C-alpha cells in the first residue's frame, strides 16, 4: 500500500 | 494580495527572459553574444523566499492558486536547473530549495496541483536530476515534492513519475543520505512509488545494495525517537516482497541480514504499521520456498502468526493468516518424521 503519505515543507 | 501578484510577475518576467535566451542560443548554432541571465541580478531568491514563507498558510495558498503560483514557481525551478545544471553555487541552491519548499506546500492535500505539476514534464526531469545535488537540504526538498506527487497519484501522474526515473533516482539517493529527515522524505516517496506498479518494484530491487539497505532499515535506530524510518523502510520492503519471493539471490541477501528473524520481532511491535508491514512481507516470503518455510517453522513463526489472525486490521489479519496457511501447507519433513 501507499503508506508514505504526504507532508508540508520543513521550516 | 497585490504584492504577491507582483512577486509572481517578477519571477514570470525573469523566466520569460530566460526562455527567450535559451531559444536564441543553441550551442553550435549561430547566435549573439548577449549574456545568459543570472537570477542574482534580478532579486529572484528574495522573491521565492517570500513566496515560500507565504505558502505555509492556506489563505495565501488559495490566493497563489488563483494566480497560477504553482506553475510560475515550477517554471523558475525548471529553468534554473536547465541553465545552470548541478551547481554548488549557494544562490542557485538556495533559490531551488525555496522553490521546492513552495511546491511541497502547494501540492500538500491538493489534487489539482499535483496533477498540474506532474504534467510539467521538463520540471519533473529537473526535479529528479536534483537528487544528485551535493546539498542534502535540496535533496530533502526534492524528495518532499516527489513524496507528495506520488501520494494518491492519478493514472497520468503514476505514468509520469515512472517515466522520469524517479524510482531508481530515489533509491540511489537513499543509499547515501546522512540525515534522518532526508531519509524520511526519500523513503516515504519510495513507499508510495513502490505500490504503483510491478516495474517500480523491480526498479527498486535492481539497484545494487538496495535490498540490503532496506533490510537494514528494519533495525534503524532513530536519534529522534520516532519509528518513521522502520515504518517506511519496512513498508517499501513489504511492497517489493512479492518480487523478492521468487528471486533466490534476493532471498539470500535477506538471509545474510537475518530478515525473517527481524520480521518475527516486528510481529510483537506496539506499532500497527510495523506489524502490518511485517505480516505483508511474511505473507510473500512464506510462499514457495522450502528453505525459508523451514526457517520460519524453526523460529516459532506458527504461534506468532496464529496470535494475529483475529486482529481486525485488514492487512494484519490478511497477512498473518496467509503466512500461517503457507506454513501449514508446507510442514517440513523433520516435523513430519518426528510426528
Amino acid at each position: 500500500y501507499q503508506g508514505g503519505g504526504e507532508e508540508m515543507a520543513l521550516p | 494580495h497585490h504584492h504577491m501578484l507582483h512577486l509572481l510577475e517578477q519571477i514570470r518576467a525573469y523566466c520569460e527572459t530566460c526562455w527567450e535566451w535559451q531559444e536564441a542560443h543553441e550551442p553550435g548554432m549561430d547566435q549573439d553574444k548577449n549574456p545568459m541571465p543570472a537570477p542574482v541580478e534580478h532579486q529572484i531568491c528574495p522573491a521565492v523566499c517570500v513566496l515560500m514563507k507565504l505558502s505555509f498558510d492556506e489563505e495565501h495558498r488559495h490566493a497563489m492558486n488563483e494566480l497560477g503560483g504553482l506553475q510560475a514557481i515550477a517554471e523558475l525551478l525548471q529553468v534554473d536547473c536547465e541553465m545552470y545544471g548541478l551547481t554548488n553555487d549557494h544562490y542557485s541552491i538556495t533559490l531551488r530549495r525555496y522553490a521546492g519548499m513552495a511546491l511541497t506546500n502547494l501540492t500538500f492535500g491538493d489534487v489539482a496541483n499535483k496533477a498540474t505539476l506532474c504534467s510539467m514534464k521538463g520540471c519533473m526531469r529537473a526535479l529528479v536530476a536534483q537528487l544528485k545535488s551535493e546539498s542534502e537540504d535540496l535533496q530533502q526538498v526534492i524528495a518532499s515534492v516527489l513524496r507528495n506527487l506520488s501520494w494518491r497519484a492519478d493514472v497520468n501522474s503514476k505514468k509520469t513519475l515512472r517515466e522520469v526515473g524517479s524510482v531508481k533516482a530515489l533509491m540511489e539517493c537513499a543509499l547515501e543520505v546522512k540525515k534522518e529527515s532526508t531519509l524520511k522524505s526519500v523513503l516515504s516517496a519510495l513507499w508510495n512509488l513502490s505500490a504503483h506498479c510491478t516495474e517500480n518494484k523491480a526498479d527498486i530491487c535492481a539497484v545494487d545494495g538496495a535490498l540490503a539497505f532496506l533490510v537494514g532499515t528494519l533495525t534503524y535506530r532513530s536519534q529522534t525517537n520516532t519509528l518513521a524510518i522502520i515504518e517506511s523502510g519496512g513498508g517499501i520492503l513489504r511492497n517489493v516482497s512479492s518480487l523478492i519471493a521468487t528471486n533466490e539471490d534476493h532471498r539470500q541477501i535477506l538471509r545474510e541480514n537475518n530478515c525473517l528473524q527481524t520480521l518475527l520481532q516486528h510481529l510483537k511491535s506496539h506499532s500497527l504499521t510495523i506489524v502490518s508491514n511485517a505480516c505483508g512481507t511474511l505473507w510473500n516470503l512464506s510462499a514457495r520456498n522450502p528453505k525459508d518455510q523451514e526457517a520460519l517453522w524453526d523460529m516459532g513463526a506458527v504461534s506468532m502468526l496464529k496470535n494475529l489472525i483475529h486482529s481486525k486490521h485488514k492487512m494484519i489479519a490478511m497477512g498473518s493468516a496467509a503466512a500461517l496457511r503457507n506454513l501449514m501447507a508446507n510442514r517440513p519433513a523433520k516435523y513430519k518424521d518426528a510426528n
